[PDB]
């Protein structure tokens, strides 16, 4: 398609090494030209095929090694974004990105980048790599993933909070074996911390995870009965706020299933 | 005398063909199919389910923004595939409409419910090629699947159940 030619066109643009210590209007220009080529690659890569062809063209290599580690935050998050877009729910592209050891660069970025946007697109990339992707979930746990995660929930960055809750809910569904290592890590307390925040959509995911940690798992049910948390008073006051609302149905199913197995 | 059934489910069309191979001669003996059945079709069943789901949770209809509907569909195709190994998948689509970040899940089971009819209509062509080949399912010695969308568990199960094993 003209897509292959067009992305190979972006690739061309992304390959040209950085200018010879050029001037202002030569840096902020050379950059915008890459921000652009990287965005265009994202839109093209939303489609499995394109992203596939992107990998064939050694594209994923130039992305993980060189750009993720760029100097400009702008080039960084757009690269994370692209890395995410290509991999999302596609085993083969996940495996290759995984193999180039991105998760480690991604996790690093997530845990300590000066631009909240880079941290957010990184978490996005990470999620797109370990969800429903076994080999990626392992490289993740081995990289202390649940700790880079939780520290994110603790960040004063909404998108990080929602994105983190969203991924934990996923991970908990396909792998209930981790319930324990999570509770003992104090994730219940943390999750509950996010509930006490201003209600918004992502709460469905928070209560969603919380609900799994408690499912056939007394250690977790114990975590929720903890008096200090006051999780009960909290979930009943919420159970009542989500009533005639259809846009919060799944939260109410979760919020209730919780009460029903931790307070009777 | 050997009857091989070729079941080809691609991204746009579904084609079945009963091929006999005897005496070292391969001969196509019958052909059937539906030109409005394919992977693309299954995708849109998921697209609709979410566009509707998105009306419920965000009080907004994304139907008329085709750039957004396309992203949704490309995302769905990715999920539909994941749903061939996993028993469920999740979708993360940043700024899908009016700057809203979209998050959702779907279970292999749910996927199937939404595609029930489409799934059962793939047999129609099989049965027809069987009549047109003046053969009975019981004679098909081999079943080979070709076409990305022949990996969908529910597809091979409907097929396999047809030939009672
Ligand atoms: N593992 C899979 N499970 C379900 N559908 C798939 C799978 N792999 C590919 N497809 C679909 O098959 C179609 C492409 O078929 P083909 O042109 O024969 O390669 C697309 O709609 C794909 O999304």
């Amino acid at each position: 398609r003209g897509e292959v030619e067009q992305m190979k066109s972006c690739l061309r643009v992304l390959s040209q090494p950085m200018p010879p210590t050029a001037g202002e209007a030569e840096q902020a220009a050379d950059q915008q030209e890459r921000e652009g080529a990287l965005e265009l690659l994202a839109d093209l890569c939303e489609n499995m095929d394109n992203a596939a062809d992107f990998c064939q063209l050694s594209g994923m290599h130039l992305l993980v090694g060189r750009y993720l580690e760029a100097g400009a935050a702008g080039l960084r998050w757009r690269a994370a974004q692209l890395i995410g877009t290509c991999s999302q729910n596609v085993a083969a592209i996940q495996e290759q990105v995984l193999g180039l050891g991105a998760l480690r660069k991604l996790l690093r970025l997530l845990d300590r980048d000066a631009c909240d946007t880079v941290r957010v697109k990184a978490l996005f990339a990470i999620s797109c790599l370990v969800r429903e992707q076994e080999a990626g979930l392992l490289q993740f746990l081995r990289l202390d993933g649940f700790s880079v995660l939780m520290r994110a929930m603790q960040q004063q960055v909404q998108k990080l909070k929602v994105k983190s809750a969203f991924l934990l809910q996923n991970l908990l569904v396909g792998h209930p074996e981790h319930k324990g290592t999570l509770c003992s890590m104090g994730m219940v307390q943390q999750l509950v911390a996010l509930v006490r925040t201003e209600h918004s959509p992502f709460h469905e995911h928070v209560l969603g995870a919380l609900c799994s940690l408690v499912t056939d798992f007394p250690q977790g049910v114990r975590e929720c009965r903890e008096p200090e948390l006051g999780l009960e008073e909290l979930l009943r006051h919420r159970c009542q706020l989500l009533q005639q609302h259809e846009e919060y149905q799944e939260e109410l199913e979760f919020c209730e299933k919780l009460l029903q197995t931790c307070f009777s | 005398e050997r009857n091989v059934l070729i079941f080809d489910l691609g991204g746009g069309t579904f084609d079945v063909s009963i091929l006999t191979i005897d005496d070292g001669i391969f001969e196509v003996k019958a052909t059937a199919g539906d030109t409005h059945l394919g992977g693309e079709d299954f995708d849109n069943r998921l697209v609709n389910h979410f566009v509707e789901e998105f009306k419920r949770k965000h009080k907004k209809d994304i139907s008329q923004n085709k750039r957004a509907v396309r992203r949704l569909r490309t995302a769905c195709e990715r999920a539909k595939r994941t749903l061939s190994s996993s028993t469920q998948a999740s979708l993360e689509i940043d700024s899908l409409f009016e700057g809203i970040d979209f998050y959702t899940s779907i279970t292999r089971a749910r996927f199937e419910e939404l595609c029930s009819d489409l799934f059962r209509s793939t047999l129609e062509p099989v049965e027809k090629a069987l009549r047109d080949a003046k053969l009975d399912k019981a004679q098909i010695h081999d079943l080979v699947l070709v076409g990305g969308s022949t990996r969908i568990p529910k597809v091979q199960k409907l097929l396999q159940d047809f030939f009672n094993g």
